[PDB]
């Protein structure tokens, strides 16, 4: 028995495009006509700040590149002056049946890795996963780098079954911290809402908000967008903010990176906090593979050893490789 | 491997990107001081290809500077 | 060669998946020997039933959409493709390139035979759109009834019926709904002139059909120079590259009691006009005719101008 | 400037606008030194760039009389 | 007989290059196999490799994926049709290709290795008389040689088709049907592929191409292909047919056959705030370009006006012709024809842009929204066309201008009858 | 007799593109002015993903590798964020006549396959493969990944005769499932409609509309184009969606493949499902090849068999080569 050539899962836990809008705080329940946030152009005067060749280091030409400077335009997403608080809407739907690739060359491969993740079920639910899942919906870890600094967070996450709200969560999300998985009644509610959605026991389709409130005026922080090329028949744009219609808009695999961040089973360390699941578990923020493939601890290895050899590893990093066949991926040669 | 054309230089940007795929590098033409362009052109193009993907722009700045610079006629 | 009795207007075809490339050298619209084909075709199925014969084909493309795309890096277009299924061992297929458009055309069909006579225009009109409405086109499905409630019903024509003024009076009330598109004629005789005019230089024949339709860019004397018209090649039809052969003597023909020849493509100069440009709509009918006597297989459109 | 005291030798980049197959005149330094009278070494001594690789100026009679031979300035 | 003084020359090159891979043990043994037929004995090798495979030049290959047949390299000649082009006359270097599987193209290679200044290259597949001395050897190396140059481009002969081979049904004058096979015209798409790169490459286009990207001059112009569509043959291994090289892999292009509107689909021109009061904005690419190049056209001649004028009277009625394929356009995409801002216009640009009869257009507004206005949208229409195309003063001092002058109102007498007629 | 040397047959059961709208749910009956569902482009940053090889585990090459950054240009597809269904509409005609070729050698082949197929109408009509076809059609198999985990699937049918409808079908497509065949009076009555047109006894047209509530700004998923790749310039744009005049759509030949998934007598197992009708029939996604010629279950020693050596096979047998006779192909040598 070996691994399959070919072997794909699609994603469990789609989320949609996060679209911002803005409006005052404690007007928040009101929150249906609040106006997107537009992203304009401004004009960029750009310094030298770079570290120099010390080959190019000599004073005459530094004052030279100096005395003629650079200039862009800049695509800008900011509060409006009245408005301060920032609100993201975006829905996500847990579906099931995780464990089933969508395309696979082996019959044998694909029935093993069904009884496997058949026994994983069986020994334990989805409760642990879904648990941090819904720990990273309460805490609003979804807003990058507009959690950052915000004076207060509020996440409103509606279970909706039919047309109509079936119910209703509201999270503190700075009391929820973004570095220890607590315990908390309406959070493990929402967690086993997650869990039979994840089981194949029901459909399940959630709308979550964020309330920010980060200041009159702010500058928010969508998705940022791609640039090959920049001349002057542009106006030397050098930063495109991503928008849907008309509306600062966040990238869906942004909400999904930031939904997956609960890998704390990573051998180097636990005291910097938990990262988002991937095959050897990189963070580009820092440059580095945790999870490297010298150690018997990334995805692939311990797939392979879980379901060719039978080496059932830890139970956290059970809970990883059925993260990693949760979040889905092009797995084969 | 920065590339000269009379007054104009082409350098690359001291570390590439993976586009579609493909390794490439960001090139930047100037005029001495002045930034004119900046192309995300592949690695394996040979100097004479990063070349004439910039002849078009330095072209256009030829034909400017004919007619903006072009002395008095008298009739 | 005849002059047709009547005309019938199939209104507004919409056609998906139809082939593209229809030749060799040119890959744009395809080649007037499909819609000779077509209206042959529909003269065999539902035609002779009627003491009706069909003679020509007029063509003016309201739409076209190709299913090609650029590849990011070069001005040249490629050709989209559809995944073939897998080969009796499972590993893959061997890719063909094949190029599918949608379009949307009407058809001029000229009748000589008895058509006011046995039967109302109306009911004609009406069984021929069922059976086009059955068959293909160019390679390519036609798409049959969607909301388009309104472009349905047809028009048969009288073409030398009433007064000659009253003729051309309904003649531009039948090119007011053909208005969208620029049909499509030969021009043999304008490429044998520039052909003519040409040979001062070198006496070359191809080389005239590639320099009448680009862009040509002549110097300072900057210039474009320019035709009047929309020109493009066109496939001017089929020259024989082996003699007669007989029903049985080739191996794996397509029926043992029609006899074979072995063919090569005519290309020629054809030419997109709009419709009111031409005053008597006869002057449009593709009509395909055979010289068997040498390789010859012609269709073109005579008594145009 | 035709004035000595207020001219300065041109730079290695204000060189290259006249002189080298990518300028705007289009002559090489070869043909540029055919027509000071000069060697190709001595003449691309001056579009070295910096003071210290062995790069000396351009003359005041080199230069004015460079740019009346490329066909740039009359230089009466 | 050139093979016994320099196609010992040949054959010795031809075993430098086989004894170039030279080893101790398999090279020895390649090389004593190369040294069989190297000095005078190559009828052996063109008895192994040299006439089991031969091809016309019209190969039946890309018909299909593999389809069994016989390409056919005949019909030299086929003038019948004075109006098309294709293998009438190709004449200049009709190459042709290996058809079959054969991957001993030292044969081809040796065809034309003796071919330029010997008659052995190309006396040995018919009157081998200068074979005698082209084998180097006695009767059997000649008689080898003289077989295989035969069997090189021997035809088929007996025909065969395919399901894969593109049968296809012709009808007769008043009688039944022809099948017909087209094979695919390799010699012809390789003669249009060298001028293809000639016009698209090449020294001399580069010169020209960059006497255009500046103004300057240069004494012949240049071309360019927009819209050429790339077709590929075969897949990964573009060699199981010949005539696809390495830089030709499987690369067949294909020139522009279009209709005149590619794009668009949405409606480009609507009736806006910049376009609804001015309606001969002219919003279209095509039609500006028109007026620019029929703009140009200003300077008169002392002997080309008679059919310079001629000339420019078509480009007037193609203008013309344009901007009434324009209002069709514009005409299809009015679902509700209904006035908003910036529509002043809407007493010419709404009626002669106008939809079906609405209800506020009814039989009441029979002058109003049902009324026949061609006479102002006819005067706009002049108007537009005397500002793209504003005459001289001494313009109608010859002939032309007088010409231009009545080609011009005829012109609108033609689209004012035509909107009268369209007019309900 | 021998099999002829060509052998042409004409596909029946011709669809449309399918073409995407979107809209709320309970206004689909007045869905005719829903606007169409556009394709975007979005910009994505990815990570090393996919399995390494054993001379590249190397974890400073792999930490090299990760800080280049991976960037494409992707083609989407989405709801707006105020629609949660979408709607995908085509045509379909049913032509009939299924048994004569569109070419043949031998006339004598021809005829006898002429009365094959006419002793096999005479034997019993097309009810088996007419229900199964209009079961295909009951349930939504031809929304691909659409129909995967959304929360409600109905399907409306309108066979047009003259300009207006002649009849309408109502279908709960997630009540039928994709494994087993039901028999309901409605799919009956449609099951004799198909047949009666299948049966040359009429011209049968179809208008398909299928309204899956998938959810607010949720992804679609129309077809893909194929780019074959130009490897020795630029990088591409690595995912382009089909659009029909700037609407999402699903090309002809996918519905085409959703609407055959009726071989359920393929003889490795029956318990998977239905597979779709091809001579040794080969599903893509598994990459294996059912039917094959070692045994005599294929399309092709089947068809020599009841035709040129008179041994009829079973009944299913005769189903699933009428079923290839209805979909067509280039048979030959």
């Amino acid at each position: 028995l070996s691994t399959a050539s070919v072997l794909a899962f699609e994603r469990k836990l789609d989320p949609s495009d996060a679209l911002m809008s803005a409006g005052a705080w404690a007007q928040r329940d009101a929150s249906q006509e609040w106006p997107a946030v537009t992203v304009r152009e401004k004009s960029v005067r750009g310094t030298i700040s770079n570290r120099l060749k010390t080959k190019d280091r000599d004073p005459a030409k530094l004052d030279a590149s100096i005395q003629s400077p650079n200039l862009q335009t800049v695509d800008v997403a900011n509060l409006p002056s009245d408005a301060d608080t920032l609100k993201v809407r975006f829905t996500l739907r847990v579906l099931g049946g995780a464990g089933t690739p969508s395309a696979c060359n082996d019959a044998a491969y694909r029935d093993k890795l069904l009884q496997t993740v058949a026994t994983y079920v069986n020994e334990q639910g989805f409760a642990e996963l879904a648990r941090r899942y819904a720990h990273n919906l309460a805490n609003a870890r979804f807003l990058w780098r507009n959690r950052v600094g915000a004076e207060a967070v509020e996440v409103r996450i509606n279970h909706i079954r039919q047309g109509e709200v079936a119910r209703t969560w509201r999270f503190d999300a700075l009391a929820i911290g973004l570095r220890d998985f607590k315990a908390d009644a309406e959070l493990d509610a929402l967690a086993e809402l997650i869990a039979s959605g994840l089981s194949g026991s029901g459909h399940v389709l959630l709308e979550v908000v964020a309330f920010a409130r980060i200041g009159d005026g702010q500058e928010v922080f969508p998705s940022q967008e791609l640039i090959l090329d920049k001349g002057d028949k542009k106006g030397q744009k050098s930063k495109t903010l991503y928008s849907v219609r008309d509306a600062a808009a966040i990238h869906s695999q942004k909400i999904g990176n930031a939904l997956r961040t609960i890998d704390t089973w990573y051998p180097d360390e636990d005291g910097l906090g938990p990262i988002a699941v991937e095959p050897y578990g990189s963070v580009t923020s820092q440059g580095k593979a945790y999870r490297q493939p010298k150690q018997k601890l990334d995805f692939y290895t311990l797939l392979d050893n879980w379901v060719l050899r039978d080496e059932a590893p830890a139970v956290e990093q059970q809970h990883y490789v059925i993260a990693n066949l949760i979040r889905g991926g092009v797995f084969g040669e | 491997n920065a590339i000269h054309i009379g007054p104009f230089s082409i350098t690359p940007a001291a570390r590439g990107l993976h586009y579609g795929g493909l390794p490439h590098h960001q090139w930047t033409l100037y005029y001495g001081p002045r930034e004119m362009a900046i192309k995300t052109l592949p690695d394996s193009y040979t100097s004479s290809e990063v070349r004439d993907e910039f002849s078009d722009i330095i072209a256009e700045f030829v034909i400017d500077a004919r007619h903006r610079y072009a002395p008095d006629v008298l009739e | 060669v005849t002059d047709p009795e009547a005309l019938l207007l199939l209104p507004r075809l919409s056609i998906q998946n139809a082939n593209a490339i229809s030749s060799p050298l040119t890959w744009g619209f395809p080649s007037p020997g499909a819609f000779t084909g077509f209206v042959h075709a529909l003269q065999r199925r539902v035609g002779i039933s009627l003491d009706i014969e069909l003679d020509g084909v007029g063509i003016v493309c309201h739409r076209f959409e190709a299913q090609i795309s650029q590849p990011a890096g070069k001005r040249t277009k490629v050709f989209n493709l559809t995944r073939n299924p897998l080969n009796r061992d499972g590993s893959t297929a061997a890719i063909v390139e094949e190029g599918r458009a949608h379009l949307e055309v009407s058809l001029l069909l000229g009748v000589h035979g008895d058509g006011l006579d046995d039967h109302p225009a109306q009911e004609i009109a009406r069984q021929v759109q069922e059976q086009a409405g059955a068959m293909r086109l160019a390679g390519g499905s036609i798409l049959p009834w969607c909301n388009e409630r309104f472009p349905a019903p047809n028009a048969e024509l009288l073409m030398l019926g009433g007064s000659d003024e009253q003729r051309r009076k309904n003649q531009r009330r039948l090119t007011r709904r053909l208005l969208p598109g620029f049909a499509l004629v030969s021009r043999e005789a304008l490429l044998q002139q520039h052909l003519e005019t040409l040979r001062t230089t070198l006496p070359e024949a191809t080389t005239l059909d590639a320099l009448l339709d680009l862009c040509r860019i002549n110097f300072e004397p900057w210039q474009v120079r320019d035709k009047p018209g929309w020109l493009v090649p066109i496939p001017a039809g089929y020259n024989a590259l082996s003699p007669l052969y007989l029903p049985g003597e080739v191996r794996n023909a397509r029926d043992r009691e029609t006899p074979l020849r072995f063919v090569e493509n005519l290309f020629g100069l054809g030419e997109w006009l709009s419709p009111h440009r031409v005053a008597a709509l006869s002057d449009l009918l593709w009509y395909h005719h055979a010289e068997p006597d040498k390789g010859l297989y012609r269709w073109s459109t005579p008594r145009f101008v | 400037t035709h004035d000595a005291e207020e001219w300065r030798p041109p730079t290695s980049w204000e060189l290259r606008h006249v002189v080298g197959e990518g300028s705007f005149t289009g002559v090489s330094g070869a043909a540029a030194a055919a027509l000071l009278g000069m060697s190709a070494t001595n003449f691309r001594k001056y579009t070295a760039g910096d003071s210290a690789a062995n790069r000396q100026k351009i003359s005041f009679a080199a230069w004015h009389y460079l740019l009346d031979r490329l066909g740039v300035k009359r230089a009466s | 007989q050139e093979l016994r003084q320099f196609i010992e020359s040949f054959i010795q090159e031809r075993l430098q290059g086989k004894l170039d891979k030279l080893h101790p043990d398999e090279d020895d043994k390649r090389q004593t196999l190369l040294a069989t037929h190297r000095r005078e004995a190559w009828l052996a090798d063109a008895a192994r490799r040299v006439g089991q495979l031969q091809l016309v030049t019209h190969t039946l290959k890309p018909i299909h994926p593999d389809a069994r047949g016989s390409n056919l390299h005949s019909l030299p000649q086929a003038p019948g049709q004075p109006g098309l082009a294709g293998s009438h006359e190709l004449g200049d270097r009709l190459v042709s290709d290996v058809v079959g599987n054969a991957a001993a193209l030292d044969v081809f290679k040796f065809l034309s290795l003796q071919y330029q200044g010997k008659n052995l290259l190309n006396w040995l597949t018919e009157d081998s008389a200068e074979a005698v001395q082209a084998l180097s050897d006695n009767a059997e190396q000649a008689r080898e040689w003289r077989q295989a140059f035969i069997g090189i481009t021997a035809v088929k002969g007996a025909p065969a088709s395919h399901s894969l081979a593109k049968q296809l049904y012709f009808p007769l004058p008043g009688s039944g049907y022809h099948l017909l096979a087209p094979l695919f015209p390799t010699s012809l798409v390789h003669h249009v592929h060298a001028l293809l790169r000639e016009a698209r490459f090449g020294d001399a286009a580069k010169a020209a191409r960059e006497a255009r990207s500046r103004q300057e001059s240069w004494p012949h112009g240049f071309s360019e292909y927009p819209n050429l569509a790339i077709q590929k043959f075969g897949g990964t291994k573009p060699q199981n047919i010949s005539q696809l090289n390495s830089e030709r892999y499987g690369e067949n292009w294909l020139l522009p056959s279009l209709p005149p509107h590619w794009q668009r689909q949405d409606q480009r021109a609507p009736i806006r705030h910049s376009s609804v009061f001015e309606h001969d904005f002219g919003r279209s690419p095509e039609v500006s370009r028109l007026t620019r190049t029929l703009q140009r056209l200003l300077a008169k001649t002392r002997h080309n006006n008679f059919t310079i004028r001629r000339y420019r009277a078509q480009l007037v009625g193609q203008i013309c012709d344009e901007a009434l394929q324009y209002a069709a356009r514009l005409r299809e995409l009015e679902p509700g024809w209904s006035a908003t801002p910036g529509c002043q216009l809407h007493d010419a640009e709404q009626l002669w842009l106008d939809p079906l009869r609405a209800q506020t257009d009814e039989t009441f507004l029979q002058r109003r929204l049902r009324g026949d206005w061609p006479a102002e949208v006819g005067n706009r229409f002049a108007n537009w066309l005397n500002r793209a195309v504003s005459s001289d003063s001494q313009i109608l001092g010859s002939p032309e201008a007088a010409q231009w002058s009545q080609e011009l109102s005829k012109e609108l007498t033609m689209f004012k009858e035509i909107l009268e007629d369209e007019r309900d």
